[PDB]
């Protein structure tokens, strides 16, 4: 269990995995015995990973007891698990960041659009006023003549 | 050294699709980093002007970026209300501290290399821990948008300029505004302090009298949108002399590494280097076809960089 | 505009659950390959309960097949005569990732 925990820590050190507002549960399902008593978010995540790896052993034992066919669970499975975790975290986070960026740009464009619509209205008002003055002048000059 | 930029450029780097907001130099490597308004922070090799990489973590437009003393971490702020910390060995974001409501404008790591300062529209300056990411203390007293923030040479004193016409110096331990300055004609935008090698050069430049300890005291400078660049005393809070002649709004100021000249950019499309001790050098050099946003001076190399609204970063030799 | 504003508002909450969602999806890709649907579901339920007990945020609404693959990829797989089944979709995802 210690080896799995250490591998998880070292592999996920690059990962963000930092929640400042993390709330420690009253009864945390402790898997790694040497886990710090007030664990952080990263330590909890690594504990969850180790728990998953041991859950696979329990599942294989359950299948063997019933008489089914089981495949050996190896540390290479753990390495694939953490590699997939890293890749999925990076991919999903980057995709979310891209989507939010583009949505923000679109919202800014729409706001600029409505602001320009308000400018267009007052431009139209000025145009109407000048048309009025011109037509009135011409009518009464014809009246003079 | 008597390093002076010259009208001919070396490279005009144009990779950003949006206006560039700030440019800095790597402390040790031959690397210059430019943040722009398209939420992307690009990394270039200024010696040969070669695009190296880009970091696209930020959501909204990146405002300010800053290295540490060792150059192993890169603090960045953006309009997405968050502060990102980048590991410069592999170039991936490692810690994204949140909070500090509304657009964050400036960010800086004081030389101790364990904490970060940040300033934003929410009229306050937050302190963060690099290792953990917890905002431990918040500085209040600015009544308006805080624009640019810089610490001292040993991580004890901080300067915050804002739209409120006041430049406030804050102390790490006591969290009190020891010096508050309200004297500028219009909004102060950019600040930068004096290195060691310049304090002596100020004494004959202004005629200031040494105190009982004999040290001239720490210094400030503040450029303000009123086209004025005013250099200030930390210990007293009184004006020594003022630089006037900038056509348009000033945006970036810093001291020459030798502590002898003044190099500043402004919205006047030009870069101005001015003498202060005897007011001899007044060289104005057109830099960009459009508004010029920020600049930086290399500590040892004879190079300076300027980032402008034209989505172009330019490199000037020093001679 | 309304939809984009809603999504931009929920951006922070989505970012909050990436760790849990990616943990579950990676565990499914790495481990649940050999098992039938019943045991895959049992393993997923056990992992979800453990994450709940550890106060680790994860989205319990989205399906794993939707989370790990986009609609275009699913349409292409169906064009490759892949059966329209959840387990077959999971198998294709594992054959991809």
């Amino acid at each position: 269990t210690e080896a799995l925990y250490q591998v998880g820590k070292e592999f996920t050190s690059k990962m963000d995995l930092e929640k400042p507002n993390y709330i420690v549960p009253d009864y945390m399902p402790v898997v790694y015995d040497k886990l710090p008593q007030p664990p952080s978010h990263r330590e909890a995540i690594v504990n969850s990973c180790v728990f998953v790896h041991q859950t696979l052993h329990q599942a294989n034992a359950r299948l063997a007891k019933r008489g089914g066919r089981t495949m050996a669970i190896t540390p290479r499975h753990y390495l694939d698990f953490i590699n997939h975790y890293a890749n999925l975290f990076h991919e999903k986070r980057s995709e979310l960041e891209e989507q939010q960026m583009h949505l923000n740009v679109g919202l800014r464009k729409i706001k600029e659009t409505v602001d320009q619509v308000e400018e267009l209205r007052r431009d139209l008002r000025i145009k109407s006023q000048e048309l009025e003055v011109k037509n009135a002048a011409a009518n009464d000059k014809l009246k003079k003549m | 050294k008597e390093w002076i930029p010259r009208p001919p450029e070396k490279y005009a780097l144009s990779g950003h699709r949006s206006p560039v907001t700030r440019v800095i130099f790597h402390p040790v490597f031959s690397v210059m980093v430019s943040a722009s308004e398209d939420a992307t922070i690009k990394v270039w090799d200024y010696e040969t002007g070669d695009f190296e990489r880009t970091l696209k973590g930020h959501t909204d437009s990146v405002q300010d970026i800053s290295f540490d003393h060792s150059g192993k971490l890169l603090a960045s702020c953006s309009a997405d209300m968050t502060i990102k910390l980048w590991d410069f060995q592999g170039f991936e974001c490692i810690r994204t501290m949140h909070g500090h409501d509304h657009n964050v404008s400036s960010v800086a790591i004081m030389p101790n290399g364990d904490h970060i300062v940040s300033a934003s529209r929410d009229k306050t300056i937050k302190m963060w821990e690099v290792q953990t990411g917890y905002c431990v203390k918040t500085f209040t007293g600015h009544r308006e948008w805080v624009r640019m923030v810089r610490p001292n040479q040993d991580g004890t004193l901080i300067a915050s300029c804002s739209n409120d016409q006041t430049v406030r110096v804050w102390v790490v331990a006591t969290k009190e505004c020891k010096a508050e300055l309200r004297e500028h004609e219009h909004v102060v935008e950019c600040i930068s302090w004096a290195p060691e090698s310049s304090y002596s050069s100020i004494s004959e430049a202004t005629g200031s009298e040494t105190k009982k300890s004999g040290k001239p005291g720490p210094f400030l400078l503040s450029g303000s949108r009123d086209k004025t660049i005013k250099m200030w005393d930390v210990s007293t809070g009184m004006c020594l002399m003022t630089l006037v002649g900038h056509d348009n709004w000033v945006r970036g100021v810093l001291f020459h590494s030798g502590g002898k000249f003044i190099l500043s950019c402004a919205d006047d499309k030009t870069l101005r280097v001015w003498d202060y001790k005897n007011k001899r050098c007044m060289k104005t050099l057109n830099a960009h076809e459009h508004f010029v946003t920020s600049l930086d001076f290399h500590k040892t190399a004879p190079y300076v960089v300027t980032g402008s609204v034209d989505q172009t970063v330019k490199v000037w030799e020093c001679r | 505009r309304e939809r984009w504003e809603k999504t931009s508002e929920t951006f922070k909450n989505q970012m909050s659950t990436i760790a849990g969602d990616c943990l579950l999806s990676a565990a499914f890709i790495a481990y649940a390959g050999y098992f039938d649907q019943q045991m895959r579901q049992n393993l997923f339920t056990t992992w979800s309960h453990h994450l709940q007990q550890a106060n680790i945020q994860f989205r319990t609404d989205i399906a794993r097949t939707e989370y790990l693959s986009n609609a275009d990829e699913r349409l292409r797989w169906q064009a490759s005569s892949l059966p329209a089944d959840d387990l077959c979709t999971e198998n294709a995802i594992m054959l991809k990732r």
